[PDB]
Parts: structure tokens; C-alpha cells; sequence
């Protein structure tokens, strides 16, 4: 009992230094034994599609002149994108007050 | 791999019981047991025990040796002085070694009776290792009764009562139970030693399955199996954060995904129902059979 | 004695053509043709028939009256085609349907017989010169007719046109008064007067008698309902005039008795609003309720109608198969092998030697005058 | 007179055998007769070809005709069933529109008003008033007919009128409960023949064709009854060509006589 | 090893909690790695997030609509255009109604 | 493990074991009835003067009988500073509570109904009274940094579902840094550390369904290849059916 304090104190410093520097040194396992999956997951799929879900619009030739586009496509696009949505909400219910 | 993982906690426990036990524990029980068989130490007391032992263990009590160097270091100092004369001055090791055990270590010896059992006969060998090293770290064991005399003047005879606490330093064979506790308390050293951290072969140590031998691994290649996706998640997590970088990322996705998110996105949410059109379209010529030939076939 | 015979049968022996041909009228008129400017041309008298196979152009004026003749023979059917349909009434009805085995083959050997003799009978300046052909023949009047074959009967079929589309005028209804009536009543007048309405009177007559208010008639239950209301309606009106009503009016038991004496002239002929108003239908309604069920029929009127159009439309199929199977009609030589095979062998060659001694003694008979 | 046979004999004595060659000729004229008729019988292409045409200009309707005036004949009975899509879709737009009839307009309107004022008759006849006379002369109504006591509670009453006490309801079961009924008997009742000539049409457009039935097809038969009567002429080429073939022997009896 | 001190065990409390307390620190320095834990499945709808409704969301919620965006501004459109020959005959039957 | 065990054996003591453990030094008021009849080596493994009284309680207890109050305390007579919390179990309400030092010596007597086993008339069963089970040795109960704490990976894993848990060594935690302990709960999130390949079907189909439609419409159901700007073009011929019912409805 004579270190009684002393016995945790020296040893409570010493171990949040340690606590400190290799704990999350060794954190950085997690990064990639549960990331490695997604390693296997998310990194393969842009490889494989992100460059590819550019590729896609090959067929879509003409979709990806939208996106370019975006500077005036919020009014010729959408001209052409919102007038056929604006085909449903005003047909249901403007025509509600014919039973008035 | 977790070797890393103990680089500063084993510098108040390690240093904790063999620093101080090395010299009441067993070490008089083997110097004056070894008398049977003296052959290794003719050929190591004679530098071993008390030279080669100046770059480990005279080097504990080096703050204070200074002030008190010749406290119980006179018993060993003053014999060297003499190697010139050596071969006529050698029966008086065991008489200045006396005084160490019955001054310096007094109190220290009636702890160390188990330790000087098998070497009160045999002082001999016992009285001469101690002159090499034993009188060297009572030197440091001595700092309590010579202190008494001096600091604590007002309070020299008063204290020796309180003094119970620090009568530890001569009589020093049962005070394992500091570290013997300690190392629960602060299990989180190692497993090495008595304690225990650097315990399991699952997820600490030996977690090889990916983790561990991995983690070594994540500071040059292994890391790399999936942290290069943010690179490629330009379109995605590395702009994510920066919702401005978000937005130029619609900007500078534009060739994949702008027109999607920018074009079409503030419509996607109410185009959907324009399916039933398709079915209006085709659901008015059903009555091209049966009305008017059936106006009273029934 | 007999010796005076000789001497003047030497003339009658050396005119031999001058009636070896005669009663061959098919010959005669070619040898006459040629024979009469000269004696010389008396060679064409069995090259007559030959002269005749060379009066074409002489067939051609015989056969010019039969140009105009069958024109004529056409355009008597067109002025009046009733007599023509007098004897062919049946044939716009029955042709198909009843004279089916008459014009399969035979039908320009009988159905000529059927019609020809009644058909003098009623267009009687068609068949007196029908028959005028054969005393010609192919000499000049069958063959020059078959070089103008087509002309009579593309002629005549200039005035077929005009009824061959009978089949065009149901054609008409069939399909293209199917396509005509879309909105004939919706766009070529609106609100409709055109003329092209007929069938609408029935209406016109009574349904313009209450053409005002509505509930009277778009409520029809609560009509006659409230139409025999105008009769319960006086109750208010009676009690008007109660004041005038106290002659009578002097005790208790003083009206009792006055209810019929009274009421011998209030109730008098005032029903008119009840049973009038409802008498137009009603009538109708105590004769004419099973034709409610048999009111399919009614509707099914287009639905029947055609299938006697069928007999009619079949028969327009099938006239064709009583024209197209009589492939005969201009083929004239069809009887005429028969014909033909009367004179394979009665066309006999005996006279081009044997006889040829006697034109021969003809020939030495025109010069035995001298003695 | 002598001098006549001198006269005579020089121009008579030049006919010769020539003049009578119709037996050297005759073999030309057994198959002549034929020569004339092959010339005909050559016109077959053409005689086999104008009796089709003529069978073929009122057969020229064979789609329009047959194959157009028996399929509505088809689609007449056994499509009653489906007669909507084989023949109708051409009269689609004209026999709803026409069913519907235009006679809407002048039927429904504001009825609210009319049950209160408007679907009551109006009164046409004023006879209400004929007690008015009798009314005012109480002296012979009460005074002079008399018929009546203290009895005649219902009697006397009962003797001008009592039969027709019973037969007085005649025009009920329109009074109430005939309501519902509104819904379809609008065009049954009143206008029960609202639409009886849409198919009467048909018939009679069916039927316009009677400028031309009256000939039809009676010209036909009569087209090949007379162009038969035209081209039938070797009739009599076979008994009198014989003549100039069989008869020719004859001529050989003249000289039977001097021989 | 709860049962076989089946009469003292109620004193074993000690041996209780300091039986994880000395791999308490074990759990703590790999659950300092599960600091990252977080990053690898936690904050993975962080990154998803902008990985997908401006990259693939989208890309996926308006390309599946591309089954009816053209089938309601083609559908409706281009078969009405190519196929006008029956469009037309067929509504004359109705408009009579 | 045992921190069951301090509530198990604990209600026997106020109610059941009143008489058995809870307060035996109370118990020689009923020593007549308690301690010959079976508190006698509870008693004499419990008391102090009175633990060796064994035969002389049934002649010589005259004066207990107004001590109850100070006689309860008389619980630990050997562990003279443990005695304080038997003066509060006359309140059943909090003696039931101060028992992190009153069970401890009481041991002896609740569950070792036969107290007399040599050792625990001093001591609180702790050293050598509990050698029945050889893990049960104070020794070995340290042994727990070389054996017990260390199985596979399965009990750590079994209590960092909750972040409450580090009681024993917390203390290098939570002076500066105990956001590790904060993330303790974490690992119960994410368990599978290595496989965790769940993710493999939602985040994927992000993506990969993009390339695959590319390959399934084939210019039938996807016929977008050069119309998309070519639809603004047109658009109010087909529109012109939803102005009908706002040219007449308007």
C-alpha cells in the first residue's frame, strides 16, 4: 500500500500517451478490414461503373447534352421536361369543380 | 503489429520490482549457495559482479550517489585503491562488509534472514559479493537511516514511529504486493510480463485474419485496396463533405450525372404518373363490337 | 321431128350460170355482183361463193343496215326498255334464281326463242330483220358482221355502263353511304334542315303540341299527376263564391239534401285534362305492347333487309355466270360445226371434172348458133 | 333475115368454158363456203373476246358488286353479333350521334320553379259556374222540389247521383310512386318511334338502284339473245351451196335431151 | 467458472468485473481502432451521401424513369405520330356519344 | 459472473438469513433458541469474546439481554471497523444496504452453514476458507491477467455492446482521452470486422444497374438516343388535349 496512489498515476500517464499515439495508429485497421470490403465494393464499382456510367450515355447521346446544358436547360429542358409533368396535376384536379 | 503498441507504458511498472528485488530476493541465497561449486564465479567476481554491473544497475541510485557516494561504497572503494597490494590485503573484505549488514543494512538483513540463510554460514562468498554490489545498492537503501540524522532534526525522534512507511527502503522483501496488485489495476502494459495487454490472437495480436499483419500493411500497400475509391469518388464521397465541391461536382459531373440531378431531378418527383396514359390510349376501342349490335339482342 | 329441140338447146345448154346459182342466194348475189356488168365475170360463179369471200366491202353494205340495225336493236332496249322488261321482268328477279339451267350453254339458242318471238311480239322492229343474215351467210352476211363483232357490242356497251352500275348504286349503299353517313346531320347544315330527312313526321304531327314547358314532359309521372291536379284545383275556387252559395242557407239539415240538387249542376262535362291528354298513347298502348318484345325485328330491320338483297346480289354475281359461262353469245359458230358437218361431204367435188364436160359442151355450145 | 346468124355469131362465140368455169373453179368453192366462214372462224380471237366483254361490262362490278353486295349481305344476319366493327365502323360517327337524338335540348331545363307553378295544368272550360243559376234560386231548389225531412240525411242525396259515387277514379297510377321512372321512359312513351328510320333508310339506300333494275340485267340476256340473231347466218349456207355442189349435176341432164 | 464455487461465489465479486478490467484496456485500444468503425460503416451513408443523389441516386432515380419520362413525352407523342392512320378512325365511333 | 452474487445470497440476509447470517451477533439475544441450536460455530466463527462461548451462552448471557442495539454491532468483533454497518441492520431498510462490508464476513455463515471449517473465525472467507474451489484462492483470483482474460476474442466482445462497462481500469481513460470508450458501442454496430459485405447489393446497384439497362434496353423500352432535346420541339401539339378542358373550363 505504500505506492497506493502512485501505483496507477505513473502507470495512468504512460498509458494515454501510448493511448494516443498507437490507438489510432492502429486505428487505421478498421479503415480497411471492414473498408477493405468495400474495397472490393465501392472501389471496384466506379472503376468498373462510374467511368462506365459515363460510357452509358453513349446511348444516351442526347440526355447528355442536358447536362451540359445545365446553364439553359432550367428553361428549354425543363420546357420540355416540366411541360409533359405539368400533364398530370392541373388534369385530376382543375376538373373537380364541374360536379359545383 | 502490437509490438508497436508498447513503446511508452513500460516505464513505471517494468522498472518496479526487479530494481529493487534483485538483491534481497534470491541473490544472497545463490552467491552463498554457489560455495559448493565456485568455478564461474573465479573467473566473474573478479569484474562482473562489481564493474560490469556499473552500466545497468549503479546507474538507479546515480541522483543520489552523489551527496551520499560514500555512505556503504567505502567498504568496496577503499580495497580497490589497494590492487596494487591486493595479494597481502584480502582478509579484511569480510569484516568492512560486516558493518554493512549491521549498520547499513541491519534492518535490511533481519528482512533478508530467508535470503541470508543459506549464505549466513557461507559469508564468505555472501560478505564478498556484497562488497561488490550489495553495499553499492544499500548505499541507496542507506539513504533512509542517514537522512533521519540530518533533515528531520526537530523531528528525528518523533518521526521514527511515522517512519514505519518509509522503514520500507532496509527492510524491503515484502512489498511485492504493490506490483502484485499493480498489474490489474494497470493490466494495460503487456502480456509479456504479468500483465496481460497485449493479450487475444483474434482481434488483438494475432487478429492476422486482416487486421493486425493488415495494419502493419497500412502504411504502404494494404491501405490502398480501398482508400483509392475516394479518388474515384469525385463524382461522390471526396465532394461530399464541401456541398460547394458538391455542387461543382454536378458541375464537373457533367458528362455522367449533372443532367440527372440538375435537369431531371427537379422533375423526377412528379413524372412517374404519366403511365396512365398509356393505358387511356388504348382503352377506347373496346365498344367497337357490341353496342349497337347488341341494342336489343339481349 | 325431134330434130327442132336441138337447135334451141344449144342457148339453154350455154347459160348454165345464169341458174346453177340463183337459189344459191349466198352465190346468187355474188355472181350477180359480178356477172352483171359482164358475161366475162361469169367465171365468179362457184368463184361467186369465192367473189363472195371477195365482197367483203359488198358484205360491209349488207352488213352496214346490221351495223345500224343492232345499234338501233340497242338503242330500242334504251327508249323503252320496259317492253324489254315487260317480257324480262321476271329476269331482274328470277334470271338467277329461276332460269338457271336455261342459260348455262343453250342460252343463245332459247333464251333468243323465249325472248325473240315475244320480243317482235312487243319491240317489234328489232327481230324482221334478224334472220335476213342467213340468206347471206359468210358470204356477206356473217363474215363482214364479224369484222364489226366489236362495234355492236362495245357500242351497246357504251348504254351497259349506265346499268351495269346498278350493282354501283347498291355499291353506293354498301360501303360508300357507310362512309357517307358520318355527320351528314352534324356538319352540312347545323341544326339540321336539310331534305335528306324524310322519316320524321310521326313527331311532327303531335310531339309540336307541347313544346314549351319542361317538367310537363320531362317529368312525365308527375305530369298527368299534376295535370289531374287542374281537376282536385277548384277546391279553392268553390269556396270563392260562398257568399253567393246562402240562398239555400237557412238551418242545419238545409244543405243535405241540397248536395245532389245542388250538385245536379255543378258536375257536368269538365273532363278533359285527365284522360284527353293521355288518349293519344294510351290507344297504343292496349294493341301494340307485344311488339316491345318483338321490337328486335324492328332494329333488325338492316339486319334482314339484305337478305333478299342477296337474291338480288347473287343473282348480280350470278348473272355474270349466266353471261360469262354463255361465252357462246358471239361465238357463233358454235351450232354451226353441226352445220358444217352437213357439207364435210355433200360439198362434193364430182362437179369439178364431171360437170366440167358440160360447161365444156356449154363452152362448144356458144358458137353452134352459126349454122 | 339471113344476116342475123352472120351478126350474132361473132360476138356470142366468146363466153366459152371460162364463163361456165364454176366446175373448173368448184373444188374452190366446196371449201369457199368454209373460206368465208374460216374468215369468221379466223375473227375468233376476236369473236371469243367480244362475247367476254360484253359479259364483263356489267360484270365489270365484281368487287364493287358481288364482293361488296353480299358482304354487308354477310355482315347482315350472322353478324348481328358483330356487325359494330364489320360493317358499322364506316357508320360509327352517325349512328351514336344519331341515337342521341337532338330533341334534348328542348326537354330538361329548370324544374324547381315548374313543380311549384309550372307542372299544373291550365283550366280550359268554365262550368264550375253552372250552379249559379240554380245557386241563387233557392226557391226551387229548397222551397219547390221539397223532397226532403228530417229523414233525408242521405237519401235524398243519393237520388240525382248514387252510381256514380264508385265510378268516379280513372286516371290514377300516375299520382304518385311513378317517379323513379324518369330515367329512360322519356323516349318510349310520347316519342316511342323516336329513331324508326335510321335502318328504314338503309332500306331504301339499299334499294337505289330502281333507275337502272327496270334494265338490270334484262339487256343482258337480250344483248346475247340479239347479237345471237345477228351472227347466225350459215344457216342457209348449207343447203344452197350444197345446190351449187349436189344440184350442179343437174346440167348434165340438159344435154341428157340432144344426147 | 460461476458454478464451481457453488458456496462462495458471492465473494467472488472481485474476480467478477476485473476479469474483462484487465482486457478492459484490450477492448479500449482496439475500440480506439473502432474509432474507425465508424468511418467504415457508419459514416458510409456520409459517403454515399453526394456518391449517389448528384452521381448515382439520381442516376438511378431519374434513368429507371426513363421507362416512363419516355413513355409519357414519347408514348403519348411518337405513337400518336406513327400510327396517326388508325388514331384518327377509330375516335369516330366515340366523338357520337 | 458475481456481481449477480451480491443480490442473490444478499436478500437471504435481511429476511431469511436474519437469523442465520444477517445479524447473528443480534442472533445470541436468541442464542437459547440460535446459537446451540445451529448458530453455535456461526456464532463462533463470527463473534469475537462470544465466538469461543460455546457452551457457556445457554448460563451466561444474562447481560445481552439489554445489548441488542450494541449487541448487533458486535457482528464483526474480530473486524472491529466492519462492525459499524450491523448497528444500522436494525434498519432493514439501509443494513440491507451497507453490505459492500458487512457481507463480506458474513460469508462464513450464510452460505457455510457449517461455519466451523478452522479458518473463518478471523478472516472473511477469503483466503484458504474458500479452497473447495481452487480458483476461489486470492492467489489465482489475480491469475485473471494471465487466464481468465483471455479466452478467443469472444467476452471482450461480449460487453463492449454497452460503453458503461470499463469500471475496473477506466482510470488511464478518463483523465484526458475516453472518446474510445465512447466508440465502445461501436464495435457492437459493426461486429463483422472483416466481412461486412452487406453493402455489396444496395451501394452497387447505384451503379451498376446504370451499365446493365445500357445492355437490357436495346433502343426499344430506352428510346432516348437523340430525341431528348428534340421532345422540346413538340410538345404543345400533344398538349393541346390539356387545354380542351381549360379552353371550355377555364
Amino acid at each position: 500500500i505504500a505506492r497506493a496512489e502512485s501505483v496507477m498515476y505513473i502507470q495512468r500517464l504512460t498509458s494515454e500517451e501510448t493511448l494516443f499515439n498507437v490507438w489510432h495508429a492502429i486505428s487505421e485497421l478498421q479503415d480497411h478490414v471492414t473498408r477493405q470490403r468495400i474495397g472490393l465494393q465501392q472501389l471496384k464499382l466506379e472503376i468498373k461503373l462510374n467511368s462506365l456510367l459515363n460510357d452509358q450515355m453513349v446511348s444516351l447521346e442526347d440526355w447528355a447534352t442536358l447536362e451540359r446544358d445545365h446553364v439553359s436547360s432550367l428553361v428549354g429542358a425543363i420546357s420540355d421536361l416540366e411541360a409533359n409533368t405539368l400533364r398530370l396535376p392541373a388534369t385530376g384536379g382543375t376538373k373537380a369543380d364541374t360536379e359545383s | 503489429m502490437t509490438m508497436d503498441r508498447e513503446k511508452e507504458r513500460e516505464l513505471e511498472l517494468e522498472s518496479a520490482m526487479y530494481t529493487n528485488c534483485l538483491l534481497l530476493g534470491l541473490d544472497p541465497n545463490v552467491i552463498g549457495l554457489g560455495a559448493s561449486n565456485g568455478t564461474p564465479r573465479v573467473g566473474l567476481f573478479r569484474h562482473s559482479n562489481p564493474k560490469l554491473g556499473e552500466q545497468l544497475l549503479y546507474f538507479i541510485l546515480s541522483s543520489l550517489r552523489g551527496p551520499a557516494q560514500s555512505s556503504k561504497d567505502f567498504d568496496k572503494v577503499w580495497p580497490i585503491f589497494d590492487s596494487a597490494q591486493s595479494r597481502d590485503f584480502r582478509k579484511v573484505v569480510q569484516a568492512i562488509i560486516s558493518e554493512l549488514e549491521s549498520q547499513g543494512a541491519l534492518p535490511r538483513s533481519n528482512s533478508r534472514v530467508s535470503s541470508l540463510a543459506t549464505c549466513c554460514g557461507p559469508r564468505f562468498v555472501e560478505l564478498l559479493w556484497q562488497l561488490s554490489l550489495h553495499a553499492l545498492r544499500e548505499v541507496h537503501r542507506r539513504t533512509f537511516p542517514a537522512d533521519v540524522a540530518s533533515n528531520p532534526l526537530p523531528s528525528s525522534l518523533t518521526d521514527v514511529s511515522f517512519s514505519h512507511a518509509a522503514t520500507l527502503l532496509p527492510v524491503t522483501k515484502a512489498r511485492i504486493v504493490l506490483e502484485r496488485r499493480r498489474f490489474l489495476k494497470n493490466a494495460e502494459t503487456a502480456v509479456q510480463r504479468q500483465a496481460m495487454w497485449s493479450n487475444l490472437a483474434h482481434e488483438m495480436t494475432a487478429e492476422f485474419r486482416g487486421l493486425c499483419a493488415e495494419e502493419a500493411y497500412l502504411q504502404q500497400e494494404l491501405e490502398k485496396l480501398n482508400d483509392l475509391r475516394n479518388k474515384v469518388k469525385q463524382e461522390g464521397e471526396v465532394w461530399d463533405d464541401l456541398v460547394s465541391s458538391s455542387s461543382q461536382n454536378s458541375h464537373l459531373v457533367s458528362k455522367a450525372t449533372r443532367l440527372w440531378d440538375s435537369i431531371m431531378a427537379r422533375k423526377g418527383q412528379h413524372e412517374v404518373l404519366a403511365s396512365g396514359p398509356i393505358e387511356d390510349l388504348i382503352a377506347h376501342r373496346e365498344h367497337r363490337y357490341r353496342i349497337s349490335g347488341s341494342a336489343l339482342l339481349a | 321431128a325431134y330434130d327442132q329441140q336441138c337447135d334451141e338447146a344449144t342457148r339453154i345448154f350455154a347459160e348454165y350460170h345464169k341458174r346453177l346459182q340463183v337459189y344459191v342466194n349466198q352465190a346468187n348475189d355474188a355472181q350477180r355482183s359480178v356477172n352483171s356488168s359482164n358475161e366475162v365475170l361469169s367465171s365468179l360463179s362457184a368463184n361467186s361463193e369465192r367473189e363472195a369471200v371477195y365482197s367483203t366491202v359488198k358484205g360491209t353494205k349488207s352488213a352496214d343496215d346490221v351495223i345500224l340495225m343492232e345499234t338501233t336493236r340497242e338503242r330500242n332496249i334504251r327508249i323503252v326498255c320496259d317492253l324489254l322488261a315487260s317480257r324480262m321482268i321476271e329476269r331482274i328477279r328470277n334470271s338467277f334464281p329461276a332460269y338457271e339451267g336455261n342459260g348455262i350453254c343453250s342460252l343463245p339458242e332459247l333464251e333468243t326463242a323465249k325472248l325473240g318471238f315475244e320480243y317482235d311480239g312487243e319491240i317489234t322492229d328489232e327481230m324482221k330483220t334478224v334472220i335476213v343474215n342467213s340468206l347471206r351467210g359468210p358470204p356477206l352476211l356473217l363474215q363482214a358482221i364479224a369484222a364489226y363483232t366489236l362495234r355492236i357490242k362495245t357500242l351497246i356497251s357504251r348504254e351497259m355502263e349506265k346499268i351495269d352500275v346498278r350493282a354501283d348504286a347498291e355499291m353506293l349503299r354498301y360501303k360508300f353511304e357507310n362512309n357517307r353517313v358520318t355527320d351528314n346531320s352534324s356538319s352540312d347544315v347545323s341544326s339540321p334542315s336539310n331534305n335528306q330527312l324524310l322519316e320524321r313526321q310521326k313527331a311532327h304531327v303531335q310531339q309540336f303540341l307541347a313544346t314549351e314547358d319542361a317538367l310537363n314532359k320531362a317529368a312525365e309521372a308527375r305530369d298527368l299527376c299534376h295535370k289531374f291536379i287542374n281537376r282536385l284545383h277548384g277546391s279553392a275556387d268553390t269556396a270563392t263564391h260562398s257568399f253567393v252559395g246562402g240562398t239555400t242557407q237557412s238551418g242545419s239539415n238545409l244543405r243535405q239534401f241540397e248536395l245532389d240538387v245542388w250538385g245536379k249542376e255543378r258536375e257536368a262535362a269538365g273532363l278533359r285534362a285527365s284522360l284527353n291528354t293521355l288518349l293519344s298513347e294510351i290507344q297504343r298502348l292496349n294493341k301494340l305492347c307485344a311488339e316491345r318484345k318483338e321490337a328486335e325485328d324492328s332494329l333488325k330491320k338492316k339486319w334482314k333487309k339484305i337478305e333478299e338483297f342477296d337474291a338480288r346480289r347473287s343473282e348480280l354475281e350470278t348473272i355474270y355466270t349466266t353471261l360469262l359461262k354463255a361465252n357462246m353469245d358471239a361465238v357463233a359458230f358454235w351450232n354451226q360445226q353441226p352445220l358444217a358437218a352437213r357439207e364435210y361431204a355433200s360439198a362434193t367435188v364430182i362437179p369439178a371434172s364431171e360437170v366440167v364436160v358440160d360447161i365444156s359442151n356449154s363452152a362448144k355450145d356458144f358458137i353452134e348458133k352459126e349454122v | 333475115l339471113s344476116a342475123r346468124n352472120l351478126q350474132m355469131n361473132g360476138v356470142l362465140g366468146r363466153l366459152a368454158s371460162t364463163s361456165q368455169e364454176l366446175a373448173h373453179y368448184h373444188s374452190g368453192e366446196e371449201d369457199g363456203i368454209y373460206l368465208a366462214y374460216s374468215d369468221f372462224h379466223a375473227y375468233l380471237a376476236g369473236d371469243s373476246a367480244c362475247t367476254k366483254e360484253l359479259n364483263q361490262w356489267f360484270a365489270k362490278q365484281l368487287d364493287t358488286g358481288p364482293y361488296r353486295l353480299v358482304a354487308e349481305e354477310g355482315k347482315s344476319k350472322c353478324s348481328w353479333v358483330s356487325l359494330d366493327d364489320t360493317s358499322n365502323m364506316l357508320r360509327d360517327l352517325e349512328k351514336s350521334q344519331h341515337q342521341r337524338v337532338a330533341e334534348l335540348q328542348r326537354l330538361r331545363s329548370i324544374f324547381g320553379t315548374s313543380e311549384r307553378q309550372w307542372i299544373e295544368a291550365q283550366v280550359e272550360n268554365a262550368k264550375q259556374q253552372a250552379i249559379l243559376l240554380t245557386l241563387k234560386s233557392q226557391v226551387t231548389s229548397v222551397e219547390a222540389h221539397i223532397h226532403f225531412d228530417l229523414h233525408s240525411l242521405r237519401r235524398k242525396h243519393a237520388d240525382l247521383v248514387e252510381e256514380i259515387s264508385t265510378l268516379y277514379q280513372k286516371e290514377e297510377k300516375l299520382l304518385s310512386e311513378t317517379i323513379p321512372e324518369l330515367c329512360w321512359e322519356l323516349a318510349q312513351l310520347q316519342d316511342t318511334y323516336i329513331l324508326q328510320g335510321d335502318y328504314d333508310l338503309k332500306v331504301m339506300r339499299q334499294e337505289l338502284y330502281i333507275s337502272k333494275q327496270k334494265v338490270f340485267i334484262n339487256h343482258l340476256v337480250n344483248q346475247l339473245a340479239r347479237h345471237q340473231f345477228l351472227k347466225l347466218a350459215c344457216q342457209l349456207e348449207k343447203k344452197n351451196m350444197l345446190g351449187a355442189f349436189s344440184l350442179l349435176k343437174v346440167i348434165e341432164s340438159e344435154l341428157q335431151g340432144y344426147l | 467458472v460461476a458454478p464451481p464455487p457453488s458456496q462462495e461465489e458471492l465473494q467472488s465479486f472481485a474476480s467478477s468485473n476485473g476479469e474483462r478490467g484487465d482486457d478492459l484496456i484490450r477492448v479500449l485500444r482496439e475500440l480506439s481502432v473502432v474509432q474507425r468503425k465508424i468511418a467504415d460503416l457508419q459514416v458510409e451513408l456520409q459517403g454515399r451521401k453526394d456518391d449517389k443523389n448528384v452521381a448515382h441516386l439520381t442516376h438511378v432515380g431519374e434513368m429507371q424513369k426513363k421507362i416512363e419520362t419516355l413513355s409519357r413525352i414519347t408514348q403519348i407523342l411518337k405513337d400518336v405520330i406513327q400510327n396517326k392512320d388508325r388514331i384518327i378512325a377509330r375516335l369516330q365511333q366515340p366523338y357520337s356519344l | 459472473m458475481a456481481a449477480k452474487q451480491m443480490e442473490e445470497i444478499q436478500k437471504k440476509l435481511r429476511l431469511l438469513s436474519y437469523p442465520r447470517a444477517n445479524a447473528p451477533a443480534q442472533s445470541l439475544l436468541f442464542a437459547g433458541m440460535e446459537r446451540y441450536a445451529l448458530l453455535e460455530w456461526l456464532f463462533f466463527k463470527l463473534l469475537g469474546d462470544k465466538s469461543p462461548f460455546s457452551q457457556q451462552n445457554l448460563q451466561g448471557d444474562a447481560g445481552v439481554r439489554d445489548e441488542e442495539t450494541v449487541r448487533i454491532q458486535y457482528l464483526a468483533e474480530i473486524a472491529k471497523f466492519l462492525g459499524i454497518t450491523p448497528t444500522v441492520d436494525i434498519e432493514a431498510i439501509q443494513g440491507h444496504g451497507t453490505y459492500e462490508d458487512r457481507m463480506e464476513m458474513l460469508r462464513n455463515i450464510v452460505d457455510l452453514v457449517e461455519a466451523s471449517l478452522f479458518s473463518d473465525n478471523q478472516e472473511w472467507s477469503i483466503d484458504e476458507q474458500v479452497a473447495k474451489d481452487i480458483q476461489l484462492i486470492d492467489a489465482i483470483a489475480e491469475r485473471q491477467s494471465l487466464i481468465f482474460s483471455e479466452e478467443c476474442k469472444l467476452f471482450p466482445a461480449d460487453v463492449q455492446i454497452q460503453s458503461i462497462y470499463p469500471l475496473p481500469d477506466v482510470s488511464e481513460l478518463e483523465t484526458k482521452l475516453s472518446e474510445q470508450a465512447k466508440i465502445l458501442s461501436n464495435l457492437q454496430q459493426k461486429v463483422d470486422d472483416l466481412a461486412a459485405k452487406h453493402a455489396y447489393n444496395p451501394d452497387e446497384e447505384y451503379t451498376e444497374v446504370e451499365s446493365q439497362l445500357r445492355a437490357r434496353l436495346e433502343s426499344f423500352l430506352e428510346t432516348a438516343r437523340a430525341f431528348n432535346t428534340i421532345y422540346t420541339k413538340e410538345i404543345r401539339p400533344w398538349t393541346h388535349m390539356m387545354e380542351v378542358p381549360q379552353l371550355h373550363g377555364f
